[PDB]
């Protein structure tokens, strides 16, 4: 998943 | 911390910091900044947590390569070699748990209780959920538990307030939104709750795109196509 | 330094280091097996090499952002601003010649003395040429040129010894050749003696790649790689 | 230039 996986 | 640096020089400096990728520097620059006891301005909020993503994201690479290394071990065949895996693993995960409790102590001392508008708590208070996640990957004791409900606290009362005092396009609502979801799949075990956050995320950005200008509507788009490529990923 | 881990799990710990690209603690690691007092195998040598490389590779392109930030606030036209960007470039700097100091103590106690092979001994004078190299491109003062002549010396002997003891295909004497023409070209302002070193290197060892194994004959083209590409920039 | 520019 990506965090800002994505992530943010 | 750098107590006899001025705050000027503290921002100016995480800022050279940044353009010579010297994050350890740029994040011990901030937190001398923050600990002047001033409110940051956005800028500075953002630099505070880009010079605190990349040090964790270092560590947390680190400690995947080392935790995986560690499992194959620990597997039917593996032959012995002693605690060495082990312990550089440990230490390499406290060092990680240290940087953690150090962002975690920011935003208790005292930058989430002087955070009145919308945009400052929110903000804090997604990184409290972030730096509780972090600790959560690494976490396997009689506390794991609470840590999980220590971020997902945080991240609950961060989009009870964007929900109620940002649009959907806003682009930290978003990133809340996306590591939110993150921490469902990844944490709590909740892949459809993870998948319904993205997709209701997405759909309700995306209604309101036609309110945007130009630049506005680039940087929203940017953080909706990390949702579809979680969702991509999930689905 | 780490006086109190076997040698064996210093070493070991180093190459766990590489694998998650912990490179300073890779050299602390590395460090701590010299100290051991014992001499160190062509694998232990190449840890080494690898962990301060990194550790110095940061920190000198760290020193050309904030340099080059450094000379465009003292051209005509710039606006004052203070003394923050000179205060950090000479904070990292003072951290690369610490490092830079750190390596030479260890090749001077007393990995030089102790080393009587020519694969080990040319290797480790490299090192010092390198590492004084690397003073050298931060040196303004009165000590440069002493500086730049302890690189030259060390290169110098480690050259000599070369020629005369290893092929001209082996890989430690084609890198000390490349590294001694770097510091011909950018640091002695000797771009003739750069040119003409990398071509009589480049084309002695293309001369001897027929008595090479495939593997060998990989490992030597890929260095002489490098010198082709830096004659392609030269000339 | 390359050490082992380009350096080795
Ligand atoms: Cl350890
Ligand atoms: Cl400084
Ligand atoms: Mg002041
Ligand atoms: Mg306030
Ligand atoms: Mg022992
Ligand atoms: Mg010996």
């Amino acid at each position: 998943a990506i965090s800002e996986h994505k992530s943010d | 911390a750098m107590g006899s640096m001025e705050r000027a020089s503290l921002i100016q400096k995480a800022k050279l910091a940044e353009q010579a990728e010297r994050y350890e520097d740029m994040a011990a620059f901030m937190k001398g900044a923050v600990e002047k006891g001033e409110e940051l301005s956005c800028e500075e909020r953002n630099l505070l947590s880009v010079a605190y993503k990349n040090v964790v994201g270092g560590q947390r690479a680190a400690w995947r390569v080392l935790s995986s290394i560690e499992q194959k071990s620990n597997e039917e065949g593996s032959e012995e070699k002693g605690p060495e895996v082990r312990e550089y693993r440990e230490k390499v995960e406290t060092e990680l748990q240290g940087v953690c409790d150090t962002v975690l102590g920011l935003l208790d001392s005292h930058l989430i209780k002087e955070a009145g508008d919308a945009e400052s708590r929110v903000f804090y208070l997604k990184m409290k959920g972030d730096y509780y996640r972090y600790l959560a990957e690494v976490a396997t004791g009689d506390d794991k538990k609470r840590i999980i409900d220590s971020a997902r606290s945080a991240y609950q009362e961060a989009m009870d307030i964007s929900k109620k005092e940002m649009p959907p396009t806003n682009p930290i609502r978003l990133g809340l939104a996306l590591n939110f979801s993150v921490f469902h799949y990844e944490i709590a075990n909740s892949p459809e709750e993870a998948i319904s956050l993205a997709k209701t995320t997405f759909d309700e950005a995306m209604a309101d795109l036609h309110t945007l200008s130009e630049d506005s509507y680039k940087d929203s788009t940017l953080i909706m196509q990390l949702l579809r490529d979680n969702l991509t990923l999930w689905t």
